């Protein structure tokens, strides 16, 4: 099976500092185990168009 | 006999560690050491 899971952006503690890792963890009938699986927020994608790849002086990017 | 709303416990390995045949985990670093690292089985001492 599969779960669609997510750090929730907004939930994270926070502040000044990023938290840096973060536990995944399954409790099933059976067994459980953490893991400290490392987090980014580095998430999907950011692509930039310009409308020149360039310009002169006196003109708007 | 009874039918349980507990599981079983899975048992778990050695990851990073070597592993022996019992189960028990010791380190690589004493992978052919030479010594019977592994208390009864010595599958460190596998040839090597």
């Amino acid at each position: 099976n599969s779960a669609i899971l997510t750090i929730q952006p907004k939930q994270l503690p926070g502040g000044q500092n990023p938290v840096s890792y973060v536990y995944l963890e399954v409790v099933s009938k059976h067994f459980s185990k953490s893991k400290r699986m490392p987090i980014t927020y580095d998430n999907g994608f950011l692509f930039i168009h310009t409308d020149k790849p360039v310009y002169t002086p006196d003109q708007s990017v | 006999s009874c039918e349980p709303t507990r599981g079983c416990p899975t048992e778990e390995g050695c990851g990073e560690r070597f592993r022996c045949f019992s189960g028990q985990c010791i380190s690589k670093s004493l992978v052919c050491n030479g010594d019977s690292d592994c208390d009864e089985d010595s599958a460190d001492e596998d040839r090597c």
